[PDB]
């Protein structure tokens, strides 16, 4: 049942967009975000009030553990 | 748009308007959506909404900050509508206000307006007046300009801009 909706801003200015099972393990995130051109190592996923790197949160917890349900707007941004 | 009361800050922050999600869902704005607000004398601001458990989904939550670049006080009417078109800024530029920075002494960008703006994707437009924590003090800031204009997010590579002498009260 619970589905989390993610919109994460590419640095460009567009927007990727999916839904996921919040059940869904954020290493699922990851791979999604990877299987664009924004790999784990080169980019890190943001979200604000409050500001968290979610490339660092444990990638065995679900989205509905790091609370990242039913929406949210992310952001990718290059490590550097 | 859609009108609503204005009612106090659940988050203190100066970029958040709080809906309740019933209200959110009904507007369809999704959490962390840009959005634009308009209140008296033609004042504008883009904030970011965010979900709030209150009840009344007829009121807005927002912050003094966000109140006085709109020009209203609490229990006013402004209308909020998305504002999805909201770009990465190329530049801004902002100037702090004389009487909040009399007796500060440090680098202003070093110490509050990058650690305010870092990783947090704030959206601001021209003609803004925004607050911001720095040590022991506050110090308020006015947007002269931004690129694109007259409203952009302030992203990682947007170049931020103080250079110059303290605006004057009005």
């Amino acid at each position: 049942e619970p589905v989390s909706k993610l919109r994460i801003r590419t640095p460009s200015g567009e927007f990727l967009e999916r839904r996921f099972l919040a059940s869904n393990k954020l290493q699922i995130v990851f791979d999604f975000v990877a299987s664009k051109g924004f790999p784990w190592d080169e980019y890190k996923l943001l979200s604000t009030f409050p500001r968290r790197d979610v490339t660092q949160l444990d990638p065995n917890k679900s989205l509905l553990e790091v609370k990242l349900f039913p929406q949210e707007t992310l952001f990718l941004e290059a490590k550097e | 748009p859609n009108r609503l009361i204005v009612d106090e800050a659940i988050n203190e922050d100066n970029s958040v308007v709080s809906l309740s999600q019933p209200k959110m869902d009904e507007l369809q704005l999704f959490r962390g959506d840009t959005v634009l607000l308009k209140g008296k004398k033609r004042r504008e601001a883009v904030c970011i909404v965010l979900s709030d458990d209150t009840c009344s989904d007829e009121k807005i939550r927002m912050n003094r900050v966000v109140r006085n670049n709109l020009r209203v006080r609490l229990g006013d009417v402004i209308s909020i509508q998305p504002c999805p078109d909201v770009k990465y800024g190329k530049r801004i530029h902002v100037l702090p206000i004389d009487d909040t920075v009399e007796g500060i002494t440090g680098n202003l960008f070093e110490v509050y307006l990058k650690p305010y703006f870092l990783e947090a994707y704030r959206p601001i437009r021209k003609g803004d007046i925004f607050l911001v924590r720095g040590g022991m003090r506050a110090v308020e800031f006015k947007v002269v300009e931004t690129d694109p204009s007259p409203y952009c997010i302030v992203a990682p590579d947007t170049v931020i801009h103080c250079e110059g002498e303290p605006i004057k009260r009005e």
